[PDB]
């Protein structure tokens, strides 16, 4: 057989779809639990302004749309049939890794700002630029992993 | 092929699958211990405020 | 925080309902406008409280019972959520009993002393800083008899076994010394409990709210203890909380401050206190703080703080209420609108 | 960072050059100190507007920095000469250094010929090379430890200055020559040591070359030289100076309190007079440290920021080489000059206020703030 | 599988890369939390100096830039008839970037902080912030000249 | 406002080392991985350093 | 902590390992990829399946306390949520719906193969797919249940207070399931290409 | 033993039995505990609902059946010749199973708290209590399905 | 000995029969502990409730029982000679009534302690406190029952 | 694959290489983030000490630096062909340097903090507090100078 | 390599000589800092006394005297052929120089920071501090001791 394709490299090609689409739904989970905490916090005090302190949320999503491309693109290029290669599988593991991690420490990030912004957005009206400031500073955390993912995958393919 | 004489393949399956057993079971164990009982409203206090 | 709604969803749910009750700026409003006590109570009626004070002729009314009546119903919830939790929630609500139980422990000192009356000092002991031990600490013949039963079976124990030593009481004046220097005690106690068991963000809202109120002690220790010089600045040094966020930094010259310019100069050195004491009473200034941040800890949805900032809101709101049955029932109409409340 | 002494040497004289060149040495590209120059030309040129018009939170600290700022960026100038890299890339105008051979495959490895040697700076020939790294690095922790040992010299031989200005003489003879000889026999020697190995043409010499910075460490084990004499009896005769300094410690320890607790605050004294020179001598690697910091982040900007030559002769490649050269210049300016040069400025900053300084400036004296004020139109309240 | 070049050899290379990004989020995302909390906590009192607080998460944003950038060269360096060695120094870049960028994220976090915390209240220490933010900035830039240098250094003489 | 110093610096800079291309020089063209083309990338950082020259033209507007 | 000290006994234990074995030379001797090969792919696709419907169930039912004892203590001071916010219970069981049929349609391929003859590359590939397949839609469901739970909690503290509250918050329940329903996505697509035991 | 019937194969079906009704058995104790709290708590004051309040106790006993008849029909299925095929399939059966139950005694256990805690207050949160223990249960159920068809599945076609 | 029937087959035997009695054990110790300390932290006040208040103590006894009952039958079946598969059934069977018996301890400990705190006031409470401990005892039960039907299949047609 | 030079030997040289950069810039971090928080405290109240009390941030600092160096002086050692022997050496200097940093990092921030506080109010702790750093900074001085020696022999006539 | 002179016995040798300057890098790092807090504390009420109340940071500077005289020489005893046992020895030592430091230092921080707190208020207590600082310091000299003299052997008639 050929060498540089054993019969184990689908697992790791595996572990970098499971990864990826792990770490990011946790990421996302974590982003939207705590952007939820903080917009049901100021609603009760401040409905109004809701819809407008939404978009933190609509980041956490953002990140579930990274962590599903990356995972349907590793989906896309594993098959049984294909002589998959080892150094595609922990290819794709890495590809994963990068994804998934980036996804939760961005999640991470912009939950706990989104949180802190969003309560303080009640007392003082303009801090919803810092806010939306922070939200793609932390978002460019995420679509940087995701880029990482990309190209990653794009050489493990070729 | 075998990768230790003493490490059968087998016996790696076997302390996998075990320990996730043991490490459900240890969670498990964890939530359990924790329950308190709500001691307030099964001890009828002295203060007037609630008599 | 996902673990909290394990044991205490139910107890947060139930006080989110009771936040929903607070009173808001505008009933204030229509509560100001009403001319007599029995119209207040009419227009009261309307609100949280509903039919409470039902049970009361219109004569018989006055602005003290009303007080009491609207304490006790908060005071009747206040125990149904202590003893409606267990674990370290119980332990929690505990040490927010623990304050008032302290004031009331500080207060029994008083009639031991001197030993005028018994029966009456009891009963007119607010009902929410009881504990057990109560009524046989009570029927204490001497100094010594409640030192010895306040080191065993009750909360007192650590705090008195920390600052006193074999009962030297009577030399010190218990108001001043006895009552602060033991609430200091239990502050420090509740800080650390806070900083151990607590778990994120009620941690990072109480720590800061109880330092909060520490900063309150202090500065009230201060200014009230440069009238008189017989509070030497090493005892006014140990009776400051020591622990807070202006410490030490305005905590030290606090203790060496000797009259109000040390003091204004002291605290004006914080940020958030400049101005604080240069303009009106610190009743307003500090009362508004206090709601402050209970608002923000109510912003906070999963935190245990959250038993901590609905009561402090509704004791200062019914303070508030009080304020407003006095300014009604004693005419002097100029001073309705001090009521601090923000909702 | 202090106040002078009374009458004594006041340090900002000799900092007004060494504080900018110790930047530049840190900072090193043509580019990036050329915009940083032209940005202290904004304010030198129109300095007679700014002076009357409100700092602000857009200058703030600069407002006095016009000056500094021109003299760090010309000194970068300099050091952009004698390292030769405008911005990450290399500039070739000077005659060419290493020959390597004219023969060579599709992709073999070339090695170079010392055919000469570059007159003005590292020899442009040494960039894109494997070994580039590793010579440059030698080159400028030697560079760095010699400017840094001539720094410890000038700022020592003032405190000899200010003694013998103040005509104090049991000070000099219990704190300067002792010292002096002491930093002098270890790390004058290291500098020395250093000098010789680079004026012998070592291989053609036949005798072995020691390591690039090995003959002191090895030298600390024992007087029996391992291996490898730079010179005749050089490995041996340094014995002397080794003893020296061991039996002028005691002496610098004694000297002064032999006129209760004068003693004990000389004895600190001497413990911490060593530790610093050692530390200091140590600390004196940050210039070279942050002038390769510098090199490699020009180099990786300039590789994946700049310059993809994507759509070479094209409008769209003209499109996308201008967004890029744009972001290219954007990311240069705040992130490279801001960041990195304040951090180079800070990193020399402190070099001046300890490592220079404390070897002579003890003193602390009252400030001069004279009875006058020019205007109060800052409208306060 | 060459004996130098065993089969194996692109994980160690594929986890440097991997940790390079990985390890830099996780610092760049307390970071920028830390600082962000900061932010909205004490500029809600006095507002206008929003935009000039915003600095920390820009250097975070940097420290993610960095890891960006070592995390796309080392890609540019993997391959899959890699030698063991070339593995090893992927992996060992990766690991330095990606841990000195997560000291530099906490550094970024804890100062970030602190100097709102002080800046809202008393304006000259915004000067001081941005210093000791370029500090905690260059321990992440140190990071990455050990990790380019070094992924430099995993590609020549290789057989 | 401040676009005026990016487009001095396109057109000096990007200027200088557009010639050097064109002038085919080691350290910048003919490597193993670069573009071998000098004088065609050449072409597109001309236009590039013009379209810069057009621009502090137009950033010029100070007056 | 004892456990802490636990954890670092095993990482000393197994790193020593490691390096004495590296040292003697048989480093290949701890052989990851033998290891991977030599155990039965069933093993790993039926742990898969199971965990999967098994975390499914897990962050279903975490999800379902906790709206539900949140929605409890704010239907004590008005009942008015307690129908109107089920919806929240009700999404946060679709997610155990969403574990069931990934639990079923993984069960559409189990089988015996031959003997040890087809312990080769499909069912090895299946045996992996099914496992991380699994693995991957359980975890993702568990943290998806997680999210919407503490939503809905939100959510029901919210409508205590106004009833459009809820209406507004409710979105943020539909952006947590939309986690979950990619979970289900991914799982479906990066197993079914493999094929059963055969 | 032969290699699709090994020795250690039985292990899994033991270990899968066992699991079946340990998991399920711990959820349902943490159920009827948290269950029993809290109507002790609340019958003190309220007897009159004490009768009505034991519904959380019965589910927990039906999540003891869950437990109870998976168990059983999986130990219908051992043998010390059963293949490894039907071993990983009972001990699968088991995993799912017994972690579905346990999670479900969790939720009946915390949700009939809080409940019986409501109902204690006001008599209209019964239902609202009594439907989130149906729908928890169906939650159950579904556990109770996939061990089911795995178990059932099992012993056909085996070597 | 033959490889169906290894000679350290009888570890996995005496692990089983230890742990049946084990794991009870500790069930019933913890579950008999906190009864005992509600029995002493009321009967202070109640002292003629005491003999009445016993009975989750009897119970917890009666889930020591269990243990006992499980361990002596298995002790009787294992041997020397004994093949895996009885080994593997043993140890099986003992894990599982040891761990019911276990969740069974808690819950009786819990909702004893609950249930005699609430009876010091509520004495109509008591009957309900037993059928919380009836249906909390029948986790034990089904533990017992699956030990008995592992333990009886242990030695059935083995070689 | 030699005896004195097995193919895993660039492995540990890999290891130490870029220990000798995060372990310093962790201590780095640590120390820079306590010395941050202590300058942010004293200046919202003592504005103009800010830029004189800089320096423990600046002896911070030298943690980064001594890390930068030692590690690129490991690196110019590393070789697809060296000896287990230079891999070893450049693992323990990459350690020891590594570690001394952190523990410099600790005291650098745990003394600069304190320091700070002092100097905000007493005038002439500085300087006292400026050689407590000094003496802090000369700690991670020893720890590079033990790496020195070690990359010193690391390629010393090694076979 | 001889199986009397490994190929990986300098593993041993680099490992001890480095955790030897790192263990006596933490335990002088711990005491330096501590007791710097220390003297941070007292210096704010008694500036002058700093001179005199420094000696413990001075201490900790001994100790880590001892850690580089240890490490430098056990590092002089290395080498590539040297024999198994020479690097076991010399692992003994680096080990014992460090740990014994890092006791030590301990002992230094604590008595340190406690005797500067009194003697802030007394100064006859000045007398005691250095008293039992020395009989901490003792430690470290009786791991200095060790260490030498299991270096003496190290390579003594070694083969």
């Amino acid at each position: 057989s050929n060498i540089y394709a054993p019969l184990y490299a689908p697992f790791f090609g595996f572990a970098g779809c499971a990864a990826a689409m792990v770490l990011s739904c946790l990421g996302a989970a974590i982003g939207t639990a705590k952007s939820g905490i903080g917009i049901a916090g100021i609603g009760t005090f401040k409905p109004e302004l809701i819809m407008k302190s939404l978009i933190p949320v609509v980041m956490s999503g953002i990140l579930a749309i990274y962590g599903l491309v990356v995972a349907v693109l590793i989906a896309g290029n594993l098959s049984p049939t294909e002589d998959y290669t080892l150094f595609n599988g922990f290819m794709h593991l890495s590809c994963g890794l990068c994804v998934g991690f980036a996804c939760l420490s961005s999640g991470y990030a912009i939950g706990m700002v989104g949180d802190v912004g969003v309560r303080k957005y009640m007392h003082q009206p303009r801090l919803f630029v810092g806010i939306v400031l922070i939200l793609i500073f932390s978002e460019v955390l995420g679509l940087y992993g995701m880029i990482v993912a990309l190209i990653l995958n794009t050489r493990g393919s070729e | 092929d075998i990768l230790s004489s003493i490490w059968t393949e087998g016996l790696l399956m076997c302390l996998i699958v075990s320990a996730l057993l043991l490490f459900i079971l240890i969670v498990a164990l964890s939530w359990i211990s924790n329950l308190d009982i709500t001691y307030g409203a099964l001890e009828k206090s002295t203060n007037p405020i609630k008599k | 925080g996902v673990y909290f709604n394990i044991d205490n969803g139910f107890i947060e749910g139930v006080v989110r309902g009771y936040r929903n009750g607070l009173l808001s700026n505008n009933q204030y409003i229509n509560l100001t406008q009403c001319d007599t006590l029995e119209d207040l109570k009419l227009q009261l009626s309307s609100t949280d409280y509903g039919n409470f004070l039902s049970s009361v002729s219109s004569e018989s009314l006055t602005t003290s019972l009303i007080q009491e009546y609207a304490s006790s119903k908060l005071y009747h919830e206040f125990n149904y959520i202590r003893d409606q939790s267990s674990g370290s929630t119980r332990k929690f609500m505990d040490y927010i009993t623990y304050g008032y139980m302290i004031d009331n422990v500080a207060l029994m000192i008083t009639g031991t002393i001197h030993d005028r009356d018994k029966g009456e000092i009891l009963q007119r002991c607010h009902p929410l800083g009881w504990f057990d031990t109560l009524p046989t600490l009570s029927v204490a013949t001497d100094l010594e008899s409640l030192y010895e039963t306040v080191l065993v079976d009750t909360p007192l124990a650590p705090y008195f076994k920390n600052c006193f030593d074999t009962a030297e009481e009577l030399d010190d004046m218990n108001i001043e010394i006895i009552r602060n220097k033991l609430y200091k005690a239990y502050l420090e106690d509740f800080y650390n409990f806070v900083t151990e068991e607590i778990p994120e963000p009620a941690k990072e809202c109480m720590q800061t709210l109880l330092g909060f109120e520490a900063d309150r002690r202090s500065i009230n220790i201060a200014l009230n203890s440069l009238q008189s010089s017989d509070i030497d600045p090493d005892l006014k040094s140990d009776l400051l909380p020591n622990i807070g966020k202006l410490y030490p930094l305005a905590t030290f010259h606090l203790a060496q401050a000797q009259d109000f310019e040390g003091v204004r100069a002291a605290l004006a050195n914080v940020y958030e206190y400049r101005g604080f004491l240069e303009t009106g009473n610190l009743e307003d200034h500090f009362y508004q703080l206090e709601m402050e941040l209970c608002r923000d800890a109510f912003t906070q949805q999963f935190a245990i703080s959250t038993v901590w900032a609905w009561m402090k809101s509704k004791e200062q709101e019914v303070r508030n209420i009080t304020w407003i049955a006095e300014c009604i029932a004693q005419n002097q109409r100029e001073r309705i609108n001090n009521y601090i409340s923000v909702y | 960072y202090g106040i002078a002494q009374y009458r004594e040497i006041n340090a900002g004289l000799p900092t007004i050059v060494t504080f900018p060149f110790m930047f530049a040495i840190m900072f090193g590209d043509m580019g990036h100190g050329f915009l940083m120059t032209l940005a202290a030309l904004s304010l030198v040129l129109n300095e007679k507007k700014i002076n009357k018009m409100k700092r602000g939170e857009i200058f703030d600290m600069a407002f006095t920095g016009r000056y500094i700022i021109l003299l760090m960026g010309v000194f970068s100038m300099y050091t952009g000469f004698l390292y030769n890299d405008i911005f990450s890339k290399t500039m070739t105008i000077f005659k060419s250094g290493w020959k390597w051979p004219d023969h060579w495959k599709k992709g073999e490895s070339i090695t170079a010929t010392s055919v000469g040697t570059y007159p003005i700076g590292l020899d442009w020939a040494w960039h894109g090379t494997e070994n580039a790294l590793l010579f440059s690095n030698s080159y400028k922790m030697k560079l760095s430890i010699l400017m840094g040992f001539i720094h410890m010299t000038y700022s020592y031989f003032f405190s000899l200055a200010n003694h013998l200005y103040f005509n104090s003489m049991i000070d000099i003879i219990g704190n300067f020559i002792p010292g002096l000889l002491f930093m002098q026999g270890i790390f004058g020697y290291l500098s020395v040591c250093i000098v010789y190995k680079w004026a012998v043409d070592w291989v053609k010499d036949g005798k072995p070359a020691p390591g690039l910075l090995n003959m002191l460490i090895n030298m600390f084990l024992s007087p029996g030289t391992i291996d490898d004499e730079l010179y005749p009896h050089q490995a041996k005769v340094q014995v002397f100076l080794l003893l020296m300094a061991l039996v002028c410690i005691p002496w610098l320890l004694l000297v002064k309190p032999l006129h209760g607790d004068i003693m004990i605050h000389q004895v600190i004294h001497t413990i911490e007079f060593c530790l610093n020179c050692v530390s200091h001598t140590a600390s004196y690697l940050r210039l070279w440290a942050l002038s390769l910091a510098h090199a490699q982040l020009s180099s990786v900007l300039w590789t994946m920021t700049i310059q993809i030559a994507f759509g070479f002769r094209g409008f769209v490649g003209v499109f996308m080489t201008v967004a890029l050269f744009a972001m290219w210049f954007a990311l240069t300016c705040a992130v490279l000059v801001l960041m990195e040069g304040t951090s180079a400025m800070l990193h020399s900053l402190r070099l001046h206020w300890v490592e220079s300084m404390s070897k002579f400036f003890v003193g602390e004296g009252l400030p001069y703030e004279p009875f006058a004020f020019e205007y109060k139109d800052m409208e306060v309240a | 599988m060459t004996e130098l070049c065993p089969v194996y050899a692109p994980f160690f290379g594929a986890i440097g890369c991997a940790s390079a990004i990985i390890f830099t989020s996780l610092g760049a995302a307390y970071g920028t939390a830390k600082s962000g909390v900061g932010i909205c906590a004490t500029c809600v009192l006095r507002p206008d100096l929003l935009f000039k607080n915003i600095v920390p998460v820009i250097m975070a944003g940097i420290i993610a830039i960095y890891g960006l950038v070592v995390s796309v060269l080392v890609c540019y360096s993997l391959g899959q008839k890699q030698a063991l060695y070339t593995g090893f120094i992927q992996l060992g870049a990766g690991l330095s970037v990606g841990l000195s960028g997560l000291a530099a994220g906490f550094a970024i976090g804890i100062v970030g902080d602190a100097g709102v915390r002080g800046s809202s209240q008393q304006p000259r220490l915004f000067v001081g912030m941005i210093l000791i933010l370029i500090f905690a900035e260059v321990l992440g830039l140190y990071g990455l000249i050990v990790a380019l240098l070094l992924n430099s250094r995993a590609t020549q003489d290789v057989v | 406002w401040c676009c005026t110093v990016l487009s001095a610096f396109g057109v000096v800079i990007l200027s200088v080392i557009a010639h050097l291309f064109n002038t085919n020089h080691e350290s910048f063209v003919g490597s193993i991985n670069d573009p071998e083309d000098g004088p065609a990338v050449a072409h597109t950082v001309y236009l590039a350093a013009l379209v810069y020259l057009v621009f502090f033209v137009f950033c010029g507007f100070q007056v | 902590s004892f456990s802490h000290f636990l954890y670092y006994l095993v990482l000393i234990v197994v790193i020593v390992y490691g390096l004495y074995k590296l040292f003697t030379g048989h480093g290949s001797d701890i052989n990851f990829g033998k290891f991977l090969l030599r155990t039965s792919p069933y093993m790993w696709a039926n742990l898969g399946i199971a965990l999967c419907v098994g975390l499914s169930v897990v962050g279903a039912a975490w999800g379902i306390f906790i709206t539900g004892s949140s929605m409890i203590g704010a239907g004590v001071r008005a009942p008015r949520i307690t129908t109107k916010n089920l919806i929240s219970i009700i999404f946060c069981e679709v997610v155990a719906i969403y574990g069931l049929i990934i639990a079923i349609v993984f069960s559409s391929k189990l089988t015996v193969a031959t003997a040890e003859n087809m312990y080769s590359k499909s069912n090895l590939y299946t045996g992996y797919s099914l496992f991380w397949a699994g693995i991957t839609v359980g975890a993702s469901n568990l943290i998806c249940g997680i999210a919407v739970g503490i939503t809905g909690a939100t959510a029901a503290i919210s409508d205590a207070a106004d009833s459009a509250l809820f209406v507004k918050i409710l979105v943020i329940e539909i952006f947590g399931s939309i986690l979950g329903l990619l979970g289900l996505i991914v799982g479906l697509l990066m197993a079914g290409k493999a094929s059963e035991f055969q």
